[PDB]
Order: C-alpha cells, then sequence, then structure tokens
RNA sequence: UGCCUGGCGGCCGUAGCGCGGUGGUCCCACCUGACCCCAUGCCGAACUCAGAAGUGAAACGCCGUAGCGCCGAUGGUAGUGUGGGGUCUCCCCAUGCGAGAGUAGGGAACUGCCAGGCAA
RNA sequence: GCUCAACGGAUAAAAGGUACUCCGGGGAUAACAGGCUGAUACCGCCCAAGAGUUCAUAUCGACGGCGGUGUUUGGCACCUCGAUGUCGGCUCAUCACAUCCUGGGGCUGAAGUAGGUCCCAAGGGUAUGGCUGUUCGCCAUUUAAAGUGGUACGCGAGCUG
RNA sequence: UCCUCCUAAAGAGUAACGGAGGAGCACGAAGGUUGGCUAAUCCUGGUCGGACAUCAGGAGGUUAGUGCAAUGGCAUAAGCC
RNA sequence: GGUUCUCCCCGAAAGCUAUUUAGGUAGCGCCUCGUGAAUUCAUCUCCGGGGGUAGAGCACUGUUUCGGCAAGGGGGUCAUCCCGACUUACCAACCCGAUGCAAACUGCGAAUACCGGAGAAUGUUAUCACGGGAGACACACGGCGGGUGCUAACGUCCGUCGUGAAGAGGGAAACAACCCAGACCGCCAGCUAAGGUCCCAAAGUCAUGGUUAAGUGGGAAACGAUGUGGGAAGGCCCAGACAGCCAGGAUGUUGGCUUAGAAGCAGCCAUCAUUUAAAGAAAGCGUAAUAGCUCACUGGUCGAGUCGGCCUGCGCGGAAGA
C-alpha cells in the first residue's frame, strides 16, 4: 500500500438521501499493472473496501500465475 | 454470549464484635466455614454461625491452625 | 513478536496505571536502559527495538529483555456502533512505570552501548535514558 | 579521605522527609544494634559525588556528627528511582 | 522442694523440620504367646486378650548444633482521609494515619493441674 | 395436573403486508446538514536497516515512533420531526495555501536543453468534447497549466428534475 | 428465570448487547448413627507388564477427593470403607 | 396543548424492586401535615470489632526473562540383528539461584467507610413509629474510584460527594453544570471571600531580590541546538593547555579476498614490528586500483584559562485553513 491509487466517490444507484450524500463506493488503481476494479455493493465503505481489496488480490495473483503458466 | 450473573444473597457478619446480641440471632451468614463455631453458637446447615444462648459477642484467633472462633461471653 | 503462549484469559480490563516501577536495578548485564516517562510498551515495539540493538554492536553482546507484554489490549472493529461486547485481541502491551529497566547488555564497550541504546530508544515511545551497574 | 559531616533529624515523617529532599539534604540511619538507633541528615552533593567511587561501599566510614567520629559501613541504599539522586542511606554501625 | 516419667490443657511455628549425642531401677515403646471375650472386605500387622525371659535399635522424651523454616524492629518508601495547586491519561504542597518487601538482630520455647520413680 | 422458559404467570385459544395508507406524539429516536472527537482518511515530522555501481539522508525509505488539519467513511445523538428540500449540471461566486502554471532562491545521481526535490510566494490565470443521471474516471485533442480544498460536500423565496 | 466468580472502590448492596462458567436433576444409599481408615504425583525393586493395571518399600504432603459449574470450606475430616 | 387573584411556612426525586413494562402505573426510599414516644438521632474523643481493596509480594493458580544442573528429544559416527555400543555447532521439563506481571492469584495488608458500646458540648427533636395529602421513577456536569470505548467524545453505564435542576449575587470577556457565596424588606454607611489594582473599569505605573528578548507570557509533542541564568563535580593546565600558524603523518605492505581488484578504503582479517620531536597497517574524498589532499597523534610559535558531560530555572525551532 504504498503505490496504490485509492479514490472514492458517491456511489450510483438506488437508496435515498443516505445514496446522494454518501462515499460508499471504491476503486482500486495498481499503478504497475494498470488494473481497475470498481466496487458498489455495502453500505460501509469498509465493507465494500473489504471486496475491493479481495477482488485485487485475485486478479494480479492469477495473472501472475497465468503468465508464468503461458510462458511455461 | 456472557451477561448472565445470579442475584446475590447478602452474605458477611451480621453482628459485630462488641454487639449484645439475643438468644437465637444470626451472627454470620457464612458461605464456606471462615468462621468456626466457639462457644455458646451452633454452625446450622448453611454453616449459619447462630447464638445459641444470649450475652456479648466476642471474636478469638485461637485453635492450632488459626481459625477464627466466635463465642459468646455470657453477661 | 513476545506473545505470552496459552494465556489464562482471553481478555482483561483496561486498568489504570499508576505507582512507580519495581525493576529498576541493572540486574544482569552491566548497561541498562531505564525508562523515565509513563505509558506502554506494544510487543512489536519491543521486537522493533530488539533488532535495533542486535545489528549495533553487529554480532557480540548479551541482550536481557527485562519486561514482557503478558497484557492484552483489545480494539473494536471499524465503522461498528458501540457496545455489542468486547473487542477482539489485537495486540499486547506492557505497562511501563517511571523508572523500569527496558535493556540491558553486557560485553561490549561503554562507548559503543551508548551508541546502541540511542537507536532503540528512537524506536520507543516514552522518554528513556542511560544508566550502568550500580555496586550497591 | 571518606569523612562526611552530618546532623541529627529532629523532624521525621513523610511529610518532614520529602521537605528535606527538596533542599538538597536526604535523611540516613545509623543502627549497630548495640546503641539506640539515630537519625541523621547529610549533605545531598558531597555524597552523590562520593558514592562513585568503589571504596564507598566497602570501607569503615567516619560519620561525623556533634563531634563523635563514629566508624560506620553503608549497608543499604535506596535510590530515587529515575533522576540521579538518593533518597536514604543504611549506615550499619560497625 | 530438686531432677526425670506418664496423663490432661493453656498458648499456637521464637514453640516446627534436619544433623550429632544420650536415657531404661521406675515409667514408656518394641517385644513373648494367643484356643477363648473380640478382630482381619486376606493376614493378631492394626484393633483386643493373657503375659513379660529380652532390648533401648526403631519409636518416644531430654541435651547440643543455626544449616533451613519462623519471628522481627528503628529509619525510609508505596498508598491514602480532609483541605489547596499544577505541565491536572498524573503528580505536588499543608496536615493526620502509615504499611508490604528488605536490613540489623531475635531465636532451637514457655507454662498450668494431678499421679509415680529417684533423692532431700 | 402448566418449557404458563416473554419464567410476578394479560386469554383455555392467535402469524404477516402496507410504496393506497390514516390519526395521535417525539428531535425522548434515525437518514441529509451543523457540533464534540479523529479510530479510519489526508498531510508533515523523528530514528535509520537498506536500496541508489562506490555512498544511509540527489532521490526513495523497511521494522518502529510523535504530531497537525477537520476535506472521506464512521463513532456519539447535543440543535431541528406544529418541516432545516437532498445528487449532478446551469448560472454566479468567495476565501484559505498543503502551489498546477507564471515569479525568486537552495541542492542534485544539475554539461547543455528538459527534469527530480525542498524553501518563499495566493497578484492574476487555471480547457473543449465522446460516454453515463453522473460526481468520479477512462479516452480523443489541446494548453503556460487543465491545482487540491472550505463555503448547509456554496448556491431550488434563481433555474433544471 | 435461577447458581458461582469478577467488574464492586476491604460491611451489605450496585449497571451495561461488560469479562468467564453452570442448572430445569440425581440418591432407599450418595440419607442417620456408631466404629474404623486415609490422599495426588513421582522414584527404586518385582511374572507375562508396556509411558500408563495390581504388589512391596520410599520421597511427598493434600498439588487429591468432594454425584455435576465456580468460589468459600473440609482431617475433629464435610474425603474413603 | 392550556388551566385565570395575593401573601406567609416547609420542600422533594429522576433511585431500587416488578410490570406485553421501558415517555405509563403500584409498593418502599426521599416531601409535607397531624398525633404520640425514649439524651432516640447527628458530629468528635476513647474503646470493642470483622473485613481483603489501594499498595506490596510470588509458597499456591497462571504467566515470564537469564544463568547452573539436566532425563528425554534432533542430526550423525556404528553391531547399518540388537541389547544400546561412541560423539554432538543443538532443543529441553522437573529442580536450585536471580528479575518481572495479574479483574476472575494471596503465605501479607493499610487509609477511609461501616456496626456496636461508653463519655462531654451543641443542634427551633435533627430520630423512630402510626395516620391524612402528594410529586417523582427521562436526570445534567464537575471532582475522586471504575467497566466500556482508541487511558477518543459536552459519549455511554454504576458507586460516592458537590453544584444545576429548584438559586439569583461577584469572579473566569460572554458562559445552568467550575471558583467564591445562600437574596425577608428598605439605607447615596462600614470590613472582607474568590479574583484583581497602567487604561476601557473600582483599586499599587507600590516596596525588595532575581529570571526571560520570544510579544514568551497570550494554544501542543517526539526530537534538535555553543539561546541564557543558577548549582555540584571532573579532565588538562604559566614543567605553558585549548584554538590558529609552520613540519612529519611514513618503512616492511598491490599485507593472505575466491593470487584478475577494492594499495590506511564495501560483505575480506588481525588490531604487528621499527624510527621517535611523532604518526592509526586508520575518518573521508577520488580512482578498476593507484596517484592526490586532510585529520588524528607529535615538535617550535604566541601565551592564558579552556574543554566535555551531569543536575535544574526560563526561553527558541518543531507550528499549515478556509
Amino acid at each position: 500500500p504504498a503505490d496504490l491509487r485509492i479514490d472514492t466517490f458517491r456511489s450510483s444507484g438506488a437508496g435515498g438521501q443516505h445514496v446522494n450524500t454518501t462515499d460508499s463506493a471504491i476503486r482500486i488503481t495498481h499503478l504497475p499493472t494498470g488494473i481497475v476494479v470498481e466496487c458498489q455493493d455495502e453500505r460501509s465503505q469498509h465493507k465494500n473496501k473489504a471486496k475491493a481489496l479481495s477482488v485485487l488480490g485475485a486478479r494480479i495473483h492469477a495473472a501472475e500465475m497465468a503468465k508464468r503458466q503461458q510462458a511455461e | 454470549r456472557n451477561g448472565r450473573d445470579s442475584e446475590a444473597k447478602r452474605l458477611g457478619v451480621k453482628r459485630f464484635g462488641g454487639e449484645s446480641v439475643l438468644a437465637g440471632s444470626i451472627i454470620v451468614r457464612q458461605r464456606g466455614t471462615k468462621f468456626h463455631a466457639g462457644a455458646n453458637v451452633g454452625c446450622g446447615r448453611d454453616h449459619t454461625l447462630f447464638a445459641k444462648a444470649d450475652g456479648k459477642v466476642k471474636f478469638e484467633v485461637k485453635g492450632p491452625k488459626n481459625r477464627k472462633f466466635i463465642s459468646i461471653e455470657a453477661e | 513478536m513476545l506473545q505470552p503462549k496459552r494465556t489464562k484469559f482471553r481478555k482483561m480490563h483496561k486498568g489504570r496505571n499508576r505507582g512507580l516501577a519495581q525493576g529498576t536495578d541493572v540486574s544482569f548485564g552491566s548497561f541498562g536502559l531505564k525508562a523515565v516517562g509513563r505509558g506502554r510498551l506494544t510487543a512489536r515495539q519491543i521486537e522493533a527495538a530488539r533488532r535495533a540493538m542486535t545489528r549495533a554492536v553487529k554480532r557480540q553482546g548479551k541482550i536481557w529483555i527485562r519486561v514482557f507484554p503478558d497484557k492484552p489490549i483489545t480494539e473494536k472493529p471499524l465503522a461498528v456502533r458501540m457496545g455489542k461486547g468486547k473487542g477482539n485481541v489485537e495486540y499486547w502491551v506492557a505497562l511501563i512505570q517511571p523508572g523500569k529497566v527496558l535493556y540491558e547488555m553486557d560485553g561490549v564497550p561503554e562507548e559503543l552501548a551508548r551508541e546502541a541504546f540511542k537507536l532503540a530508544a528512537a524506536k520507543l515511545p516514552i522518554k528513556t535514558t542511560f544508566v550502568t551497574k550500580t555496586v550497591m | 579521605m571518606f569523612t562526611i559531616n552530618a546532623e541529627v533529624r529532629k523532624e521525621q515523617g513523610k511529610g518532614a522527609s520529602r521537605r528535606l529532599r527538596a533542599a538538597n539534604k536526604f535523611p540516613a540511619i545509623i543502627y549497630g544494634g548495640k546503641e539506640a538507633p539515630l537519625a541523621i541528615e547529610l549533605d545531598h552533593d558531597k555524597v552523590m559525588n562520593m558514592q562513585a567511587k568503589a571504596e564507598f561501599y566497602s570501607e569503615v566510614l567516619t560519620i561525623v556528627v556533634d563531634g563523635k567520629e563514629i566508624k560506620v559501613k553503608a549497608q543499604d541504599v535506596q535510590r530515587h528511582p529515575y533522576k540521579p539522586k538518593l533518597q536514604h542511606i543504611d549506615f550499619v554501625r560497625a
């Protein structure tokens, strides 16, 4: 976590007054790879950031394995 | 998960040293047997040391294993 | 990270921190670092501090860690409402009363040992100092 | 050269004692088992600049009180927690 | 009265363990025998009976030894009631109460009531 | 003779929807916004292993520490439920400085050009589009630069919906 | 709902969706009395027998036992026959 | 939601227990009115008492560091049948010595608090019992002891006291809850508490000895420094120091990296020996390396105090908002 450009914004979707004024959507951009993962599921940003980190985990891990797999 | 607790049952001494009690007055509501029956007192089933007679309450520390006795100095 | 193997209870009360210390004299080595301030050394801080002293002398010496955490400090999970029970055990701390010897070495020159503790001291929260072995 | 000039304490007690230590004067005691225990107040700086030498915790010291040349040895000493000062010394009268 | 022994207590580790020495005319313990009064979830080992030729080893009591246990000041320190103050996650001042641990040192008990032995 | 266990036991006997809703009340009790706080977020600082051919501090900075701001998500329910209308665009603004350009300096792993970084500086300037309700962002093409924020995340007795 | 400990500030009491554990029974003997007796765990020696049955001795001292959870108590045993 | 005339007297609670109960109600505590009773009750001194918290301690329950002793365990050398022959750069319980930690640990243990008894003074019976009438059961903050929370919140939940509620007056600019202090009414009178005394604004440009140069005082830390005052002590020292200014600072030795290389200079070793007024097989720069230039240390010179730590008062930077 020193090169991870993290952004946040008003989540796009249904709700009420809450959803109009709540930065509950997170986007993780990884500078060395240039991969983007958007997520807006739960109300809490941290519950949403939980899912965000989880998916980004899979991404870089799996792409690097596929890289080695194809190269082999 | 927790939060269960039992309603306390008022233990401890009821008539301290120097008290003049009447016959039958409960002296100590002891749970274990921290105080042993000395003279003129009896040990109930709840180990409740009660005044078998009446007089003046006096504590002691006699006994070969240093255990507190409660005897009553007759008036 | 110096954690107590098999503790008696999982979580325990916060508790206040008063009085003075006990392990006051240098009793193992010849030079010791005594804490002047008041506060709490977290577990990983000691481990971090230990690495600092080791490389200061490069190889030699015998380092004695006088303190040991043993007190669990809990933490509430992010964005959770108050109540709902006590938080989970996160990190272990050691209450440090003023005048407590933290580390003490032996088997190195006095001047070189003076270099050692300044690296460690920067890596600890509470204000410390340096003290030698008292003949007593 | 281990001659300490000190006086007799007249006011004992935590209040009295702490009041003294804030005036560069710490209390000490003298007991040897064959006399009355004597409450003695010493000068702080001299003793602090004396205890640094090894000869202080082994040799026969000569505390001077009221002219008396009493020969004692330092047995126990209670240091201050963190500040390099002293609080109390136990002089066994030998 | 003096010294030993046995019983029943006060008080309860300064009175308890360890090491070494010591007592048998009495007293006590071990012991001799056991069919029967009794007893062994087997066994007179233990309990009990009828005795006592032997011994003082064990056991018990006494004496010495401080190697442990224990006891333990004086002074200081921790804390704190009440009243003030501050750098008031804590401490300080006035004032009253005042430890634990440790140090000097104390210390291998004291004593009451009866019954015998042995002298006086 | 009663898990009358919702255990001082309303009945012997009872589950749900309301965005078609309605009435009495509450800021006692929420969502928007303000306040206290700063866990989280953002920015600065201390130590230095080590990377940087050699060399810790040109530039980055592990294991760790102490702070500042009140911009994010929250915590707590202090103000309002006999009404404080909220997202984005439009229009119009205004301030702060942690400065995106322009201005003046230091150092350089600064030859020159063009840059990295830090200090001082708020006078002025600070895009047009395609896509989506968009904020955000991506992409196209510019520009000296396409600043970060406060202002009820400015602004409905001005507009749009 | 009930029971034990702690929070609890050395009488009693004392809250939270505070920190840890239980009960909705069992028993004609596990009750009463009289008489008797004593642990755990290790070491040494000993048939199959082994880290771990039973036997003998020693050290040990209630670290045991208490029909069931926890605290207080228990050799005058409340523990065992 | 509202409940209309006046004065005098006393004056609460936001707590427990239970509630299809949590904003309601009932009993008791607290309030009032009436009657009737004992030095009944309160404060203090003394005496009798039990407690196990703060603190402290580690024999116990747990936990933890190091040293000594050390079964067993790990890798190997072997009879690669074994019995158990032989080692080991190792891990390690029970024990013994030393240091810590604890709400659910105690061989110790206060201050207060609480119960009783005795004895004085004082208090418009302040206490208890019975009967008539209630209200209240949403509390708030501050101090101290605490759980929770991040030893965050004007947060929440208890204990204990205080004030607000139900209390104006003065102070902290303003400010229920903080400090001082209880308004029966009038007076163009006097002394004081907190807090103040240059001016707004009442009162010392008061007296005495010191400190600070920053508007600190008049917001904040880790950490940094020849800011500046006070104290104690130490090193060297007119056999002449410290700082400048003149020389040397080398010889064996590119010393053995893994002889291609780091020649006082990366991860390489050891800390040699001469010359002596002196010099480290070393503190940096630069080169593949050398070369080159310095410092330690040491002589003349001018010639007097200088240098580095320690204890502390008061400051400076660290410090950026709309």
